[PDB]
């Protein structure tokens, strides 16, 4: 779920 | 055959006795409820409804429902006769005043079919007021010896005290645990 | 205020029957049923009917109406919005709201409704707290239950109900700490038939998932708060501070969230990332006509335009059509005239396009119109207002939990006239 | 309806579940039937004692719901 989000 | 569900339930007692208590305003059916629930007499106000509890004694399961001696909700008593086996009765020891309406209330009860193989038991509640009525006056007053095809009994008692409650459940641990 | 709940299926059917202050007769509905027969369209039917002796508030949505009785003067949006909240607790619990998950759980529903209004005020209505009043529907859950016997009702008030922050859980713990946050932008706007902008605005809003253990104090900032305006708040947010400082700090409730929503000002151009390349022939009476549409980038900012449909209501006189798409699929109603072509994504290296003839009525005239064009379509890592966050920070725990952000522009309200 | 004198019987069980599915049935048709409905009334008198605040509100809720004029002085 982590996947496709920006680092932040 | 696999009756063991019963027979487990039978090692530590399966019976149960569902019994009705009935009777008029005042008379101490809640308080001796309760003693026999719980043991300790609770702050209460008049019944307005009805309560139940349940209560293991000599391996039975007693079940005591509660219904009010208010005259507002009285024929309502019949929607809880259907499927009972005893029938407790409370009596105020002393209530002479009234002594005729409980006769007659009981008599009327006594009078329903779905009562009609019910065993009754009286309860001579407040037997440690100085002007109760005994057990005899109190039968006198009843007329139970002219009941019929009838299985009754009286038994006096003091809920405040818990005089004899337990004997009353003996009571009924004979004839309603019975040959059968 | 509500006095009763009719749930009806457009079918014309009652599903959910639910009363508050009195019974109220199935008939009433008929008023509806009456209207609903008016109106040309679903869509089209009065919100607010009144009859003889009752006031009847409803909302359309999902193929079901949600329609209440109310006999004295209620202010229409605060029942609207109410029975919307119902609505959207129904999709927390059971993914949607539909009759089939409404007929699956009649009971669950039946009992959620109960706690949510109380003789016709709001009672339950914050989601959190409602999640721990009555659990979810969780298969596993109703095999412990017939396991144990326990029940989805609870017997202790949710802490936080009597905390000062009402919107959430307490003693809520995650070994996963994440937090994940969605910037969502639609494009509103307009074209005229030339292609020229009409009107065009930018909506935004953006959306969160809280697994943070115990109370985190969450942080939020942007790069350029300069072009957020009228932006609407969650209560959560701690206004004071967004004004004076323009940071948006707040403990943030459990699990599925909105925190604000925004809108971008028209002083700035926004960006059209479609064009549409049009002609559409009709010949008075003629048995037949051409359709030719296609659809480009525009303004795409160098991103890939996907999940592109186009819509069209075409007119009477048009009985079924000739097209050959270049990719994607061409689909035509001639039940209901309604013109459907899945494009997909945008290849630079060929755009896409619907083109053949239409088979018309002969006999009948041509439109005075053609149909507008309806235009779906998400560009993925990008929003297009090009607002960016600056920091995420958290306050109160120890942990450091993984933080995430997307941004992304889907099409809003997107019609082009031709 | 016909159920009623039947359902109010178990008003004073101990399943909580079930409490809340009695508290239903009767919110449904007590106004009807106003004299079985009378049966309940003990079960809520005690709830409101109870230290369970949860439990005294639910019962202080539903016994206001009972639409008996009899019950008037009561609540
Ligand atoms: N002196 C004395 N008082 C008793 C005795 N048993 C009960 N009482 C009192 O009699 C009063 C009425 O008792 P309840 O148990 O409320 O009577 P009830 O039969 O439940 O009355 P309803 O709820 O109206 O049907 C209370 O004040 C009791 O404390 C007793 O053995 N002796
Ligand atoms: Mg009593």
């Amino acid at each position: 779920s982590h996947a496709g989000y920006q680092t932040i | 055959g696999n009756i063991f569900a019963n027979l487990f339930k039978g090692l530590f007692g399966k019976k149960e006795m569902r019994i009705l208590m009935v009777g008029l305003d005042a008379a101490g059916k809640t308080t001796i409820l309760y003693k026999l629930k719980l043991g300790e007499i609770v702050t209460t106000i008049p019944t307005i409804g009805f309560n139940v509890e349940t209560v293991e004694y000599k391996n039975i399961s007693f079940t005591v429902w509660d219904v009010g001696g208010l005259d507002k909700i009285r024929p309502l008593w019949r929607h809880y006769f259907q499927n009972t086996q005893g029938l407790i009765f409370v009596v105020d020891s002393n209530d002479r005043e009234r002594v005729n309406e409980a006769r007659e209330e009981l008599m009327r009860m006594l009078a329903e079919d779905e009562l009609r193989d019910a065993v009754l038991l009286v309860f001579a509640n407040k037997q440690d007021l100085p002007n109760a009525m005994n057990a005899a006056e109190i039968t006198d007053k009843l007329g139970l010896h002219s009941l019929r095809h009838r299985n009754w009994y009286i038994q006096a008692t003091c809920a405040t005290s818990g005089d004899g409650l337990y004997e009353g459940l003996d009571w009924l641990s004979n004839q309603l645990r019975n040959q059968k | 205020m509500i006095h009763s709940l009719f749930l009806i299926n457009c079918s014309g059917d009652i599903f959910l029957e639910k009363h508050w202050k009195s019974v109220v007769s199935q008939s009433v509905c008929d008023y509806f049923f009456e209207a609903q027969e008016k109106a040309a369209d679903v869509e089209n039917v009065p919100p607010v009917i009144s009859t003889p002796h009752h006031y009847l508030i409803s909302i359309y949505r999902d193929k079901l109406f949600f329609v209440s009785v109310i006999q004295t003067e209620v202010p229409p949006l605060f029942v609207i919005e109410f029975l919307h909240r119902v609505a959207d607790t129904f999709q927390d619990y059971f993914g949607e709201c539909s009759e089939a998950a409404i007929k699956d759980n009649v009971v669950i529903v039946y009992e959620l409704l109960e706690e949510m209004l109380d003789n016709g005020f709001p009672l339950a209505t914050e989601s959190n707290i409602l999640k721990e009043l009555i659990k979810p529907p969780t298969i596993l859950r109703s095999v412990v239950n017939s396991i144990t016997g326990s029940s989805n009702v609870g017997d202790t008030l949710p802490t936080g109900q009597l905390s000062n922050i009402p919107w959430r859980r307490a003693g809520v713990k995650y070994t996963n700490n994440e937090a994940y946050f969605d910037v969502v932008e639609e494009i509103d706007a307009i074209i005229d038939k030339s292609g020229s902008t009409v009107f065009a605005e930018i909506q935004g809003v953006i959306d969160a998932c809280i697994k943070l253990s115990g109370m985190p104090d969450l942080s939020l900032s942007f790069m350029n708060p300069r072009l957020l305006d009228d932006v609407s708040f969650h209560p959560c947010i701690r206004f004071k501070r967004w004004e004076s400082e323009r940071v948006l700090s707040f403990i943030p409730p459990d699990g599925n969230f909105r925190l604000i929503s925004y809108r971008v000002s028209s002083q700035n151009l926004v960006a059209i990332p479609v064009y549409v390349k049009h002609s559409i022939s009709f010949k008075e009476n003629s048995s037949c006509g051409r359709f030719d549409i296609t659809i480009g980038p525009k303004q795409n900012m160098g991103k890939t335009i996907e999940g592109i449909t186009v819509t069209v209501h075409m007119p009477k006189v048009v009985l079924n059509m000739n097209l050959t798409p270049t990719q994607g699929s061409y689909t035509f109603d001639p039940v209901t005239k309604v013109l459907t072509w899945d494009v997909g994504k945008i290849t630079p290296q060929k755009l896409p396009s619907l083109k053949g003839l239409v088979n018309l009525q002969s006999g009948a005239p041509k439109p005075e119109e053609n149909p507008s064009l309806n235009i779906q379509f998400k560009i993925q890592q990008l929003a297009i207002s090009g607002l960016k966050v600056n920091r995420l920070d958290m306050y109160g725990e120890k942990y450091k939990p993984f933080k995430g952000v997307k941004y992304v522009t889907k099409a809003g309200k997107f019609q082009v006239r031709t | 309806s016909e159920l009623f004198p039947a359902v109010v019987k178990n008003v004073a069980s101990k399943n909580i579940e079930i409490k809340k599915l009695v508290y239903v049935y009767l919110v449904r048709y007590a106004e009807e039937q106003q004299d079985l409905a009378l049966l309940s009334i003990s079960t809520f008198q005690r709830a409101l004692k109870d230290p369970n605040q949860l439990i005294r509100a639910s019962a202080l809720r539903v016994l206001s719901s009972i639409r008996v004029p009899i019950i008037v002085p009561i609540m």
